[PDB]
């Protein structure tokens, strides 16, 4: 299998810079093109410039020429973009792609989120959605108060897709996100499987897991 | 440069019906043997991914009910049946000349038929109530349409502010919709009160729909 593996969502403070990485595998790096491509949010998409990996010829889209500097580490199968002195309009996610002959772009990073700000990172707390409809029980886990985006989910770490609901982030009155995950499962089984969330957030090198048990009292006070 | 003008921008299909999408270059991007266009697939959260390369060839792996044909400027993305999984939006790009450029996107929604939410609502755990605060989430699984009305109700009385909403984008396997409606308040708020309760109203059902909870 071919991949391009990004690193982390970062938060970057107006008026600095970042260096982003894109690690190749499964395949001799050299051989291909680089083309780093921005999409702004909820918007499409930009061509940043294309690296030659064997030669280090590049060609830049005009409109990014001041703003993006590209070269590789060959010897670490690894492509790099520094994105000079940034400002709000460069907030984005960020791909790297690779392209047999500079036509089609084959396969793809997993992209990278820029936020430009001036506001710090924060890490999220998880909290349980213990948990019925139809004989179907819901459970999730809330993540809460967190910046920047974005924080990804999974259940069992990847074993548990069908039904999960990852919702889009909110954004909170104090400038903190907030999002839920939820699944639903059979209500027949709350006793016998296992739900644990695993909530990550990149930028404040958050990575946590978190048993969602079913809420198991006649003792109010 | 040269721009890629989709049409439309967005593009409603009923479940297994085809789906037509145009890409309209502002010049020729095509010799008299080859075209420099090709289709991209973008699903929610995923990066874009290579469907059609050269106006017509059909990427490997990619199912067989993707197309394309076109020369010259004028370009189409044929789907012969969409699927739950064909939601995503789909962009155009030219590798004629530099820089290649994108077009603009045409998003494909899906039509399915209509289905009630299914409510459940979640009190806040005692580990958040540690730290002063109480999040009540009430969820809405799997609806179609997305309209749906949500309000809370504390001790019957209809909630003003506190809350804020989330939907998701149609599902990739049934093509509903989700909402989840969370109500902050503080601890102290949250013990003054006796009925927790979320009202839904939804065109898939005949009155609104309550689940509540007593702490």
């Amino acid at each position: 299998q071919v991949q391009l593996v990004q690193s982390g969502a970062e938060v970057v403070k107006p008026g600095a810079s970042v260096k982003l990485s894109c690690k190749a595998s499964g395949y001799i790096f050299t051989s291909y093109y680089m083309y780093w491509v921005k999409q702004a949010p909820g918007q499409g998409l930009e061509l940043i410039g294309e690296i030659n990996p064997s030669n280090g010829d590049t060609n830049f889209n005009e409109k990014f020429k001041s703003k993006a500097t590209l070269t590789v580490d060959k010897s670490a199968s690894t492509a790099y973009m520094e994105l000079s002195s940034l400002r709000s309009e460069d907030t984005a996610v960020y791909y790297c792609t690779r392209s047999d002959g500079r036509n089609d772009m084959d396969s793809w990073g997993q992209g990278t989120l820029v936020t430009v700000s001036s506001a710090s990172t924060k890490g999220p707390s998880v909290f349980p959605l213990a948990p019925t409809s139809g004989g179907t029980a819901a459970l999730g886990c809330l993540v809460k108060d967190y910046f920047p985006e974005p924080v990804t989910v999974s259940w069992n770490s990847g074993a548990l897709t069908s039904g999960v609901h990852t919702f889009p982030a909110v954004l909170q009155s104090s400038g903190l996100y907030s999002l839920s995950s939820v699944v639903t499962v059979p209500s027949s089984s709350l006793g016998t499987q296992t739900y644990i969330c695993n909530v990550n957030h990149k930028p404040s090198n958050t990575k946590v897991d978190k048993k969602v048990e079913p809420k198991s009292d006649k003792t109010h006070t | 440069d040269i721009v890629l003008t989709q049409s439309p921008a967005t593009l409603s299909v009923s479940p297994g019906e085809r789906a037509t999408i145009s890409c309209r270059a502002s010049q020729r991007v095509s010799s008299s043997t080859y075209s420099y266009m090709h289709w991209y697939q973008q699903k929610p959260g995923q990066p874009p991914k290579l469907l059609i390369k050269y106006a017509s060839n059909l990427e490997s792996g990619v199912p067989a009910r993707f197309s394309g044909s076109g020369s010259g400027t004028d370009f189409t993305l044929t789907i012969s049946s969409v699927e739950p999984e064909d939601f995503a939006t789909y962009y155009c790009q030219h590798s004629w000349e530099x820089p290649p450029t994108f077009g603009g996107g045409t998003k494909l929604e899906i039509k399915r038929t209509v289905a009630a939410p299914s409510v459940f609502i979640f009190p806040p755990s005692d580990e958040q109530l540690k730290s002063g605060t109480a999040s009540v989430v009430c969820l809405l699984n799997n609806f179609y349409p997305r309209e749906a009305k949500v309000q809370w109700k504390v001790d019957n009385a209809l909630q003003s502010g506190n809350s804020q909403e989330s939907v998701t984008e149609q599902d990739s396997k049934d093509s509903t919709y989700s909402l989840s409606s969370t109500l902050t308040l503080s601890k102290a708020d949250y013990e003054k009160h006796k009925v927790y309760a979320c009202e839904v109203t939804h065109q898939g059902l005949s009155s609104p729909v309550t689940k509540s909870f007593n702490r």
